[PDB]
């Protein structure tokens, strides 16, 4: 006697800048900048001379 | 200006369907090949 | 964006506010995004008087 | 200690390029974010009216996202709508005492 | 938004303009513009048309 239709939501979203806002609440998000290095000269496969 | 690619093709027709809005490859299934004047 | 009617009692043009302010702020969004400032300071590398 | 005059060119050049990528970085994301949201809204509407001309002369509307069938439709009838095989001419004769 | 609000009430021409099929005076014309037209009052007489 009725067939509604919907989408999915969570409780806690993440806040992203679109082109016409700051901070829109979005169900999942993804970091695009790298912040954590590795404090070691990772020299596999190269005959290293210190 | 010097690029590093050697081919970069640019479209100038619709999507080729032989036999965002959902009519080209949509609820109109195939294209026509027996239509030669209009698009 | 407004209305206009016609009936047995005449005529009348109104307006509609919700859609009007739905449109103005998005351009104002585009405006305030574009109107922004450089924080980057450039020095004097080439001489002029000799 | 690189030499003074040539070291100033490198710092000038480096920070110049740095403003270019950091500008490119945030427009690329923001432009991408905008297309992501109506992509999921487009797919919401295409699904929505697909039910409408499937329930061709059968449903009215309210405007919440929800249809309103005008004859008794039990759970197999409710199943035939969700797998894209509802056959409306069974019911067109009795979706019109309404 | 005006169309499924005027659910079984308006036809169309294709200029941007609807066409009501019963006598709709200016309060009826006001109830359409503030999103509170209640069509079942008139569905019984938007169907001699
Ligand atoms: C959401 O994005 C993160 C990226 O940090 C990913 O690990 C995760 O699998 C994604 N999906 C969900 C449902 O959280
Ligand atoms: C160039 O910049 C670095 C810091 O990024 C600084 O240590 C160096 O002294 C600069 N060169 C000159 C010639 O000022
Ligand atoms: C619904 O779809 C499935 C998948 O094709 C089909 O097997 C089934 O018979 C359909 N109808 C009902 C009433 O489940
Ligand atoms: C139109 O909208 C206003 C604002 O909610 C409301 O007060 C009024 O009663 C509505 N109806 C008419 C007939 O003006």
């Amino acid at each position: 006697d009725k067939i509604c239709l919907g989408h999915h939501a969570v409780s806690n979203g993440t806040k992203v800048n679109t082109l016409t806002e700051r901070g829109v609440e979005v169900v999942n998000a993804t970091e695009t900048v790298e912040r954590t290095n590795t404090p070691r000269i990772c020299s596999k496969g190269k005959r290293t001379v210190d | 200006r010097y690029v590093k690619q050697r081919s970069l093709l640019l479209a100038t027709g619709m999507k080729n369907v032989p036999e965002l809005f959902g009519a080209i490859a949509g609820f109109i299934e195939n294209g026509w090949e027996g239509l030669i004047d209009g698009w | 964006y407004g209305f206009r009617h016609q009936n047995a009692q005449g005529e009348g043009t109104a307006a509609d506010y919700k859609s009007t302010q739905s449109a103005i702020d998005q351009i104002t969004g585009k405006l305030n995004r574009l109107i922004a400032k450089t924080n980057q300071q450039f020095k004097l590398i080439d001489n002029e008087f000799n | 200690e690189v030499e003074k005059q040539i070291g100033n060119v490198i710092n000038w050049t480096r920070d110049s390029i740095t403003e270019v990528w950091s500008y490119n970085a945030e427009l690329l994301v923001a432009m991408e974010n905008q297309h992501t949201i109506d992509l999921a809204d487009s797919e919401m509407d295409k699904l929505y009216e697909r039910v409408k001309r499937q329930l061709r002369e059968n449903a009215e509307e309210d405007g919440t996202g929800c249809f309103e069938i005008f004859h008794k439709c039990d759970d197999d009838c409710m199943a035939s709508i969700r797998n894209n095989t509802y056959d409306h001419r069974k019911y067109r004769e009795e979706a019109m005492q309404n």
